């Protein structure tokens, strides 16, 4: 799981190991050690070999630094992402999909890890699904009724309005639903009673 | 040079001796004695990758000669990635284990051996769509997943002078 | 002197609002590069192709070749990871039902075509038709184009038959008209706007998709993003190949000619110039490929985010999923890239009205619960903010707070008691 | 070379003269006069910041 951080550590270590091992390369010079060349050859002869070693080692150092710049750009991208996830997942609740884990994000918790961060993404995943018959609207006295916040479902014979993400059916009354139209335009409208809370109250 | 000399139908003019390719390589040559045109093709070369199941699991090894027709190189498979030698081709599709390429992956499975198959992108699931049917969840799950993000690397400073010209 | 578009003085006044009485459904296309070609340059064979003397001279440079090969292999594995992150976002492989009762919306041009040997749709086919040996190998991608099309087809089928529910958990079916009513709520337009205008909305969607097809068939500059990636990888490779025909100061650019002409003590001197130049050329290539692959990885991260938020959900982020209010998006594979058909709601046919922040009645101030007070000159209605649907102002429409001696611009009217 | 020589607990084998690190940098030596093993550490260096 911690592969993402261990890989970064390993990459940096490999870059340093390559850089150090580059010190044992002749690069076309007589020897890979400056001390041996200095002790054996006089300066007029040794300067060419030292120039070869200098060019090779400077190119090695430049390659190391340039790949470090590319790798640090990658780490800055990841750190910008982690800062965004700290701001949105930890300091808020994110409506972005899959930004704070699969599911509907509830919260997140940061945990420091060596050279990184670990987000414990708490998410709500709907579990046990039931089939129902659904209708876009409901005809009652000619009017078309649509759920204020919910969906019309039928357990086979009866019609309820439930919230969309969790089956909690409720009797369809005028507080659950709002009216728009005359039941001629909706494609899939169904006939059913819409209760009126005020009617029994006025009756009694 | 070094290569395979195949008699070719290049339309060499009488005053032309060799035909450099776009890459300015002598693709074809006129034979000095018999005035005939011979295309030159480099001798077969490619990468050699080794599909291993893990030394702890097994020491069996399948070898991918990348991008060479098997006829130009016991079980032999001609994948679009190259010639796979030592992996038994299987019609069943499982998840990708060792990605070989071109939709083909290898895995160590049952007497056990390395098998090369076309990877399966998960289980097919036709949704029970209907114009008046809805699925509504009656319960839930509180899942705590984990996300791991690198934040910083090791701060290294290299003395250019001491590295290049140590003392 | 270039023009920065057209001048427009918005008719602002402290008591006037413009409310759209109609709308358009616009499908725009967003092309994002996802991966690049997985080349791999054999450092030894490029520098010293079939030359033992040159290879031994190259061994004196240490691990330059090994680290260049490691860099290019990392780039190749990264390209495969980019493709996986964009497309393998669907756990299962969903299929559209045999009966396409999608409320009049017609996806036949984006749903896969059985007649084609590939699981490839009409528009994916158009996009694919549009976008077009010296140690230099090209590894095939792990996922074939047929597998990429299977992935985008599963994404499409899950989207159409389940909404955003498949992004969160198990795909829960919902009729496409009902899903569209949900996605209308997502942008602040009531459900009845979809239900009462369903045929018009479906026709606008179908016509928008048809215009997408026609634009793709006629003009090829849309896929310029992915093509530019192709033309940059190819150009880099061609420069790398053409750098083999440089002396770099040597007597010749041909190792075989150098070797056949010079005894080894004299030859090495020129072979070293060839090695230095060619190794520098390889380093330049690999560095720019690392930079270019970082750019492609940023692009593929964006494409994965747009798949998650535009396709697996509905985005409240502005202009993230097309200009307008995002309703839904559809992924289409493309060569080394993805194409999103961002379906958006664009309000239309705006009209002027007189707007009041609150309405005084019986001394108390009323504000609309959801909506805005407008007046067509004499009568005051409370309407949705993104679609003109006036309603009589009652106490269900409005909520009271305080008296009328505080609010600036409050008008006088009647909130009918139901 | 240049460095600081300290007594070492490394168990050299009799035929071995000196010991190298992972990156093939001389890490220990054996004194030819007295058959004893000395660890060689680089003389301390570091950036001077102000
Ligand atoms: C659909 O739901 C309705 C109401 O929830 C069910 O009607 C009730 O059923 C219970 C037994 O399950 C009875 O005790 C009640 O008296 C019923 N009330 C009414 C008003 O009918 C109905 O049985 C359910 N139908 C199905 C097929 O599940
Ligand atoms: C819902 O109920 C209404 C009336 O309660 C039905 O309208 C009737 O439709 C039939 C056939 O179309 C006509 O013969 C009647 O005259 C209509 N009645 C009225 C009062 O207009 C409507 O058909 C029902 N819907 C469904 C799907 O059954
Ligand atoms: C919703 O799911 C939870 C489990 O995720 C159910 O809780 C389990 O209930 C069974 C039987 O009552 C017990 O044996 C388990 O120990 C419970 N698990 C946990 C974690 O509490 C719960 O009953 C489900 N509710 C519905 C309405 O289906
Ligand atoms: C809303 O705009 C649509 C067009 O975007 C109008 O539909 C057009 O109506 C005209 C005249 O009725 C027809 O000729 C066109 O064929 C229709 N186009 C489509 C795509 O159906 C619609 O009438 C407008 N509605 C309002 C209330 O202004
Ligand atoms: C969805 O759109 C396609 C093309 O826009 C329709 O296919 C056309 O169908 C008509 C007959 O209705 C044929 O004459 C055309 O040749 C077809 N064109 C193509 C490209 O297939 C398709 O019918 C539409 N879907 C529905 C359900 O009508
Ligand atoms: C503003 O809108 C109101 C509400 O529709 C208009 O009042 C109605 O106007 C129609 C004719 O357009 C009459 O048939 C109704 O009797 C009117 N109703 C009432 C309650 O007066 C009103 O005319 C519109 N005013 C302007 C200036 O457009
Ligand atoms: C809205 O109506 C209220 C009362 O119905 C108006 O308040 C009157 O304001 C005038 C002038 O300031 C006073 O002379 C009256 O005594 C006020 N009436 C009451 C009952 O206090 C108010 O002016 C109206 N607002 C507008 C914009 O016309
Ligand atoms: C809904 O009905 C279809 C019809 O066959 C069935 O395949 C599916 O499993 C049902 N869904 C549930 C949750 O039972
Ligand atoms: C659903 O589609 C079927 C045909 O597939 C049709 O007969 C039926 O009337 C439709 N029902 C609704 C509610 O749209
Ligand atoms: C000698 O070379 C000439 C010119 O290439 C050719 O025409 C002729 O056949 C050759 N004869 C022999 C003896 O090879
Ligand atoms: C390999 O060569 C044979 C002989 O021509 C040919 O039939 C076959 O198609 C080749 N395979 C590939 C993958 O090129
Ligand atoms: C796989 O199936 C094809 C046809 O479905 C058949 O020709 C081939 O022999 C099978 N391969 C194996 C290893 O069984
Ligand atoms: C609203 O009124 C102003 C008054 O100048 C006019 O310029 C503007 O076009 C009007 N808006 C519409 C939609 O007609
Ligand atoms: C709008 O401003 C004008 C003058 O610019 C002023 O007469 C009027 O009272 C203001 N209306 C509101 C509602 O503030
Ligand atoms: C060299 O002589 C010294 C005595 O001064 C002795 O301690 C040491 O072991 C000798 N080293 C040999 C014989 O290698």
């Amino acid at each position: 799981a911690l592969g993402k951080l261990q890989d970064v550590v390993n990459q940096n270590a490999q870059a340093l190991n390559t850089l150090v091992k580059q010190l044992s390369s002749n690069f076309g010079a007589i020897s890979s050690v400056l001390n041996d060349i200095l002790s054996r050859l006089d300066p007029p002869e040794a300067e060419v070999q030292i120039d070869r070693l200098i060019t090779g080692r400077l190119q090695s150092l430049q390659t190391y630094v340039t790949q470090q710049l590319i790798r640090a750009a990658e780490i800055r991208a990841s750190a910008n992402l982690a800062a965004t996830k700290m701001s949105e997942c930890v300091l808020g609740q994110s409506k972005r999909v899959d930004f704070c884990g699969k599911g509907y994000h509830l919260m997140s918790f940061p945990q420091s890890a060596p050279h990184g961060v670990v987000f414990l993404h708490v998410t709500y995943v709907p579990a046990q699904e039931k089939n129902f018959t659904t209708a876009p609207a409901i005809c009652h006295d000619g009017k078309a009724h649509f759920p204020r916040e919910g969906v019309f479902v039928s357990n086979g014979t009866h019609w309820f309005v439930t919230q969309r993400n969790f089956y909690e059916p409720q009797i369809i009354t005028t507080d659950n639903t709002f009216v728009s139209g005359n039941c001629d335009v909706v494609i899939g409208i169904v006939n059913n009673t819409v209760y009126d809370p005020l009617q029994p109250e006025l009756d009694s | 040079g070094t290569g395979v000399l195949t008699e070719s139908n290049k339309k060499f003019l009488p005053f032309q001796q060799f035909g450099r390719d776009i890459a300015d390589t002598t693709d074809a040559v006129r034979d000095p004695q018999t005035l005939e045109i011979l295309d030159i093709t480099p001798c077969s070369f490619g990468g050699v990758s080794v599909i291993t199941p893990g030394t702890n699991t097994s020491n069996q090894v399948a070898v991918l000669y990348q991008g060479v027709n098997c006829t130009e190189v016991s079980n032999v498979f001609q994948t679009r990635a190259g010639c796979l030698i030592g992996a038994e081709h299987v019609n069943n599709s499982y998840e990708c284990d060792i990605p070989i390429g071109a939709g083909i992956c290898a895995s160590y499975q049952t007497s056990q051996s390395i098998i090369a198959y076309t990877m399966s992108l998960g289980v097919e699931n036709s949704v029970a769509y209907s114009n008046n049917s809805i699925a509504i969840p009656t319960n839930f799950t509180i899942s705590v997943t984990t996300e791991i993000l690198p934040v910083s690397m090791t701060k290294t400073s290299v003395d250019c002078t001491m590295y290049i010209c140590g003392d | 002197t270039m023009s920065l578009g057209v001048e427009n003085s918005v008719a602002y006044s402290n008591n006037s609002i413009a409310i759209p009485t109609n709308f358009t459904i616009s499908v725009t296309t967003e092309i994002l590069p996802v991966s690049m070609t997985k080349t791999s340059v054999d450092c030894t064979m490029y520098i010293c192709g079939d030359s033992t003397e040159c290879s031994n001279l190259l061994l004196q440079y240490g691990s330059f070749c090994t680290q260049l090969n490691r860099a290019l292999t990392g780039i190749a594995v990264e390209q495969d990871k980019n493709t996986q992150e964009v497309f393998a976002q669907v756990k299962q492989i969903y299929k559209t039902p045999p009966i396409k009762d999608f409320g009049g919306f017609n996806f036949s041009q984006i749903l896969p075509d059985p007649s084609k040997p590939s699981k490839r749709s009409f528009i994916e086919d158009l996009l694919f038709n549009k976008v077009t040996f010296n140690g230099l190998t090209v590894l095939p991608p792990l996922l074939t184009d047929e597998m990429i099309a299977q992935y985008t087809s599963a994404l499409l089928a899950g989207t159409i038959t389940s909404g955003w529910t498949f992004g969160a958990g198990a795909a829960l079916q919902i009729p496409f008209a009902m899903q569209m009513a949900y996605r209308f709520n997502g942008i602040g337009v009531t459900q009845n706007v979809l239900y009462e205008n369903q045929k018009l909305i479906a026709n606008q969607f179908n016509s928008a998709i048809g215009k997408i097809q026609d634009s793709l068939s006629s003009t090829a500059s849309a896929l310029g993003k992915l093509q530019d990636v192709v033309n940059q990888n190819a150009q880099a490779l061609n420069t790398l190949v053409k750098q083999l025909s440089s002396n770099f100061g040597a007597i010749s650019s041909v190792l075989n000619d150098i070797l056949s002409r010079l005894d080894p003590p004299e030859a090495e001197v020129q072979i070293d110039r060839l090695i230095t130049g060619r190794l520098q050329s390889l380093q330049t290539y690999v560095t720019q490929q690392l930079i270019r692959a970082a750019e492609i990885r940023a692009s593929a991260n964006l494409a994965a985010t747009k798949m998650s938020e535009c396709v697996l959900g509905q985005s409240k982020r502005v202009d993230f999923c097309g200009k307008g209010y995002h309703l839904m998006s559809f992924p289409q594979s493309a060569p080394h890239g993805v194409v999103f058909l961002h379906v958006t709601y664009v309000p239309a046919q705006e009209k002027n009205f007189t707007t009041a922040p609150a309405i005084c009645h019986d001394g108390k101030a009323h504000f609309p619960r959801e909506g805005v007070f407008v007046s067509n000159g004499t009568h005051w209605f409370v309407t949705q903010r993104n679609f003109y649907e006036p309603q009589i102002i009652t106490t269900d429409n409005t909520f009271v707070s305080g008296n009328c001696d505080v609010v600036i611009g409050i008008v006088n009217n009647t909130v009918y008691d139901p």
